[PDB]
């Protein structure tokens, strides 16, 4: 990746935030799969993520599964060579206790 | 059920424009995120992350950083009219360009 910026990037202005007191619907997740765990299929619980390719997992599952011996990602089968290979990412948990 | 979306806000905010993700990328290091023109415009001057000050990368800072096509996802699906509104400003520019 080069991270080259196209014309518009190179001249993009903020998204202003919404302030006004609106609400979400959130009353299903099954409109939001990224804040489940490929492995379990449950909200994410302290979040790993895999340095390399951004693939997140429950600590308990995605360590489980680099002590099975098995060194791909379960996600997108790519190579790792150790638990020094993934970081802890509080803002994805964060974000999941005030959802649910 | 019903969550304030002032209580996410926090979460789906780029530091460095102070507005919502928008092509979010993140820091391998530290995993702190911001938009692809922020951090890339940024990493031109400096090797340091913006929020937590660690070396992003020892020469080449551009290295380091990868897309989060997840939490981009996300930011769409949780902020409504977003996804629309940029994708809109994007037609409005290369009609004028
Ligand atoms: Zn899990
Ligand atoms: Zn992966
Ligand atoms: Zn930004
Ligand atoms: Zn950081």
């Amino acid at each position: 990746k080069t991270w080259e910026l196209s014309l518009y990037e190179l001249q993009r202005t903020p998204q202003e935030a919404i302030t006004d007191g609106l609400e979400i619907v959130v009353s299903p997740r099954s409109l939001h799969s990224e804040l489940m765990c490929p492995i379990c299929l449950d909200m994410l619980k302290n979040t790993m993520t895999t340095k390399e390719c951004l693939h997140r997992f429950c600590a308990d599952c995605i360590i489980t599964a680099l002590r099975s011996g098995n060194k791909e990602c379960p996600t997108c089968r790519k190579k790792l060579v150790s638990k020094r290979s993934l970081r802890p990412d509080p803002n994805f948990d964060a974000l999941i206790s005030k959802i649910y | 059920t019903r969550i304030k979306i002032t209580e996410l806000n926090p979460h789906l905010m780029c530091v460095l424009c102070g507005g919502y993700f928008i092509d979010a990328t993140t820091i391998i290091e530290c995993l702190h995120s911001f938009c692809k023109t922020c951090i890339v415009r940024y990493l031109e001057t400096s090797k340091y992350c913006p929020i937590c000050d660690v070396q992003v990368h020892k020469t080449r800072p551009l290295l380091n950083i990868r897309s989060d096509k997840t939490l981009q996802d996300i930011v769409y699906k949780l902020v409504p009219g977003l996804f629309k509104n940029e994708m809109k400003r994007r037609r409005d520019f290369y009609a004028a360009h």
